[PDB]
């Protein structure tokens, strides 16, 4: 009933002193607190930790690298064909993967070491066009090709002589001839074959760098002793060698540990590459309830996972007969295989795999995906802690993204997960409890937090338990 | 002490568009493209989007021209389908749709100020709380003061955000002419011709030009609204969605997929790439987008709320109007209150889930409410009549963009429903049932905090 005041009878109630007073007051306090208010914004800013810088990657630094031994063998037939490869570009990317080794498809005809010219692709793989055409295709999905330069892939050595280097000057030209063709790196085999290395390694990458900053070079040696490994990486450092250094049948947990950490100790924790052998498959060494093992721990270690074709679908070269073990055959369906059917199954394949989320192709995907994704798995720092009798297990912790941990056993046995290592930095500091992402063999869930100090470890078991960030 | 119809064409061209470009188009443009697969066919999507919207805003013109009211959706559902209905669309709104738009366009404002401080890590969370607490003080300061300051704002903001555009589409097509039309030689391929590919692209690429009618919540104020509010509508509609298309064909052009579809800012991740330097001009830019944003969010809610209470559904003290300066103080000092109790909810960014059947649920009854008004009262004086056509093309959208949030998370819009219909009770007891019936204490408390707020801030309700 009161209807407020009447605009004249308030203007007779407004001339009170009190009510004049309270406004003005009012109106004060509100810019007094918003001031207040920004002062404290801006002090709280100002007392905030600035965070680190970005190590300016090339593009090799991300993800995964994908070798191709012959090409004919890859998508099943027997016409070399990159126009064949047009439609396996796809399957690439479906491995996402962050970069190619096309196998050496220039012409070799024999031990002759002058008509072996690296400047005109075989007839049977393709030509100059469709070669362009598959770069330009590739480069459309953004999956760079290097190209391999073993000039004798059809002998036993890959220069047609340990002593002549004459071939060295072919690399040279050929260098800058397909440079301007439009490749992004290149690959040298048999380097223990080669004498006056070091050398023609450091020429090589000078000139390399000089093309452009985005070129690279990668070297490959069946060495196995860390003394001529350290004396190869002496000079230069951009160059990514690979070497049989982590091969190890019995690989304890303690043993694997101890082999990457005096790798990474002897180098100061520089950039590398991951991998079994320089052209074998991993299975030419692990059994078959091993392989999603190496799978993980290849790619989340410090470095670039370098992979032959068939390995994503654990393709074993002795249980297919008929065939010589370095070039297998791509299971793509169950007839690609044409000669005697019925000897392969369902989950030797892509396609029977593809829709199995228990699989190994599916553990591809997955990991590919997190590696080359994740900050905290591409640069982030390298910690590995002790644990159990026959554990490994580190953590990738960048800054201030999404940190993650990983539990290995190379044991046939069941352990109890203890994590103790109670020397983890500050920003790295371990929590109680974490997420789980997945792990090798089925028997738990995805998104369920589980605290970290009572985890049970079946024989062969891998997890990714991550924590967010913290102080 | 009428309200000022002090409102002007250009001033409502400037509500339209700077309050539809705002960062829908800077930090998330990757609706369409993820659904999609390939790149023809996302402009496609854009361009189909913008038409069925054009002929939404087109009807909303017939709608606000017909009835010269403001509240753009709560006077047409009045006065077509009724107060409980209209009370249902004021309950909604008051409680979870207009707090939420502010407050997290006032936390994005927040965290794209302080970006280049931070950029790779995440800025703390203190200092965004109060940033945005700020800017919300600020801005319903500068409308409770005079209305020509909130204009003032608004042109000055929409200049500056779309002379950026204007920036990142010129840099865009000289890329694109500098011989390289690189991203552009095999389009369309790969795409996803399924149906349950290109719904999907619609409703991302429907829910991108929502904010159409920020000028009709105001329509009491314009100067002659017959000639001034469709010819702003109508001009304000080819611009934003010119601009829409040809930032994406920029994006498009000078990023790849691989990483527009994963990148958390694309503008920024545009500035890294083109701008050597001046990679600080977009993340400004987004935060005056977000201000600009904000201040007629302000505006269309202070003037829905004012009805409202002027209709008997709110209290009778939020129709009050300052007498030196008519501007409805108490409504902008009740939704800035709103606003700045609902920032401190940690995690805000999810109630935008709440709310996504609701509001065009209410669009749609609107359009449908102006075809039943069509049918039933016909020689009512409307100044432009258009044909059936577009209420039709635009309530079967309406269906459409209703239909997909149901069958795909129920949960979520069933409790939208749950919220929308809790307010019935106050409807039922104390606003239907009459005067003088309800008990005496709470008029009479009611009355006695009136005058001293009425008092305190110099406003006696409409003449
Ligand atoms: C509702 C509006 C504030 C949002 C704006 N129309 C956008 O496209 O993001």
């Amino acid at each position: 009933k009161f209807t407020g005041l009447s605009k004249e009878e308030l203007l007779k109630v407004a001339g009170s002193p009190g009510w004049v007073r309270t406004r003005w007051a009012l109106l004060l306090l509100f810019w007094l607190g918003w001031l207040g208010m920004l002062a404290g914004a801006v002090v709280i800013i100002v007392r905030a930790p600035r965070c680190r810088e970005l190590p300016a990657q090339k593009w090799w630094h991300t993800g995964a690298l994908y070798r191709i031994g012959d090409l004919q063998a890859f998508q099943g037939h027997g016409a070399g064909n990159l126009a064949g490869l047009k439609g396996r570009l796809d399957y690439l990317s479906s491995l996402k993967v962050k970069g190619l080794v096309l196998g050496p498809i220039h012409k070799n005809q024999k031990d002759d070491v002058a008509q072996t010219d690296l400047l005109q692709i075989d007839p049977n793989f393709g030509s100059k066009e469709d070669f362009d055409s598959l770069l330009q295709s590739a480069k459309k999905k953004s999956i760079r090709v290097i190209l391999d330069l073993t000039p004798n892939y059809r002998g036993e050595n890959s220069w047609f002589s340990t002593q002549v280097d004459t071939v060295a000057t072919k690399v040279k030209d050929a260098l800058e001839f397909w440079l301007q063709a439009g490749v992004d790196g290149f690959q040298v085999r048999d380097i223990e074959n080669l004498k006056d290395a070091s050398s023609f390694l450091a020429e090589w990458q000078n000139i390399t760098k000089g093309f452009s900053e985005d070129r690279l070079l990668i070297a490959g040696t069946n060495s196995s002793d860390l003394q001529q490994i350290l004396s190869l990486l002496e000079s230069n450092k951009d160059l990514l060698l690979t070497s049989s250094y982590l091969s190890d049948s019995g690989s304890t947990g303690e043993h694997t540990k101890s082999l990457v950490t005096q790798y990474l100790n002897a180098t100061g924790n520089r950039w590398c590459s991951w991998s079994l052998s320089q052209a074998r498959l991993l299975t030419s060494f692990l059994p078959a309830q091993l392989l999603r093992l190496y799978q993980l721990m290849l790619f989340t270690l410090p470095g670039t996972p370098v992979f032959s074709y068939g390995d994503e679908i654990g393709l074993d070269a002795a249980a297919l007969p008929g065939q010589p073990m370095e070039a297998p055959v791509m299971l793509w369906d169950e007839s690609s295989f044409p000669d005697i059917p019925g000897a392969v199954s369902a989950n030797m394949t892509v396609k029977g795999q593809s829709e199995d989320p228990g699989s190994l192709l599916s553990l591809f995907r997955r990991l590919s995906d997190q590696r080359s994704k994740e900050r905290s798995l591409l640069h982030g720092d390298f910690h590995a802690f002790s644990a159990g009798p026959g554990l490994f297990s580190y953590i990738r912790h960048w800054d201030q993204n999404e940190r993650f941990l990983v539990v290995l056993n190379f044991g046939d046995v069941g352990l109890s997960a203890g994590l103790q290592a109670s020397d983890l930095p500050a920003s790295a500091s371990l929590p109680a409890k974490a997420d789980l992402l997945l792990s090798t063999q089925p028997g738990r869930e995805e998104g369920s937090p589980l605290e970290l100090e009572r985890l049970k470890l079946e024989p062969h078991e891998g997890l990714l338990l991550r924590f967010p960030y913290a102080a | 002490m009428q309200l000022k119809k002090e409102i002007s064409l250009l001033n409502g061209v400037s509500l339209v568009v700077g309050n539809m470009i705002g960062s829908g188009i800077f930090v998330s443009p990757k609706g369409v493209l993820v659904h999609t697969a390939s790149y023809g066919m996302s402009l496609i999507v854009w361009a189909i989007g913008g038409l069925f919207s054009v002929v939404g805003a087109l009807c909303y013109a017939e709608l606000g021209t017909t009835i010269t009211k403001s509240g753009a959706s709560y006077a047409y559902i009045l006065e077509a389908f009724g107060g409980f209905i209209a009370f249902i669309r004021l309950w909604v709104s008051l409680l979870v749709v207009e707090p939420t738009g502010q407050a997290i366009i006032a936390i994005t404002f927040a965290n794209y100020i302080i970006q280049p401080s931070f950029p790779s890590c995440d800025p703390p969370y203190l200092a965004c709380r109060l940033l945005a607490a700020a800017c919300i003080c600020l801005l319903t300061f500068v409308n409770c003061a005079y209305v020509k300051w909130g204009t003032r704002v608004q042109d000055t903001f929409t200049y500056a955000k779309v002379v950026a555009l204007i920036a990142i589409i010129v840099m865009g097509l000289v890329k694109l002419c500098q011989g390289h039309s690189e991203h552009f030689q095999d389009a369309f391929e790969g795409s996803s011709w399924d149906m349950g590919n290109l719904s999907l692209a619609l409703y991302s690429a429907l829910f991108s030009y929502s904010g159409w009618d920020t000028l009709n919540f105001v329509t009491e104020e314009i100067k002659n609204p017959e000639r001034n509010l469709p010819l702003a509508i109508g001009i304000s509609m080819p611009i934003v969605t010119l601009i829409y298309i040809l930032t994406n064909v920029a994006y498009y052009t000078v990023l790849n997929i691989s990483d527009v579809l994963s990148s958390d800012a694309v503008a920024v991740t545009f500035a890294d790439q083109t701008f050597g330097m001046f990679s600080w001009t977009i993340p400004i830019a987004v935060a005056l987008s977000c201000f600009g944003g904000l201040n007629a969010s302000i505006f269309a809610s202070s003037r829905l709320f004012f009805v409202g209470s002027r209709e008997g559904h709110l209290p009778d003290l939020l129709s009050m109007i300052h007498i030196e300066r008519f501007t409805p103080i108490p409504a902008l000092l009740f939704n800035c209150t709103m606003a700045l109790i609902y920032l401190i909810v940690e995690d805000v960014f999810q109630l935008i889930n709440y709310f996504s059947f609701s509001y065009w649920f209410f669009v749609g009854l609107s359009v449908v409410g102006q075809l039943y008004l069509r049918w039933k009262e016909p020689k009512r004086p409307r100044p432009l009549k258009l044909s059936v056509f577009f209420p039709i093309v635009f309530c079967i959208c309406s269906v459409f963009l209703v239909i997909v949030p149901l069958f795909t998370d129920t949960i979520n819009s069933l409790i939208g429903i749950g919220i929308a219909l809790s307010g019935v009770p106050f409807y039922f007891m104390g606003v239907y049932l009459p005067e003088s019936r309800r008990p005496l204490f709470i008029r009479n408390v009611l009355a006695a905090i009136t005058r001293g707020t009425q008092q305190l801030c110099f406003c006696v309700l409409t003449e």
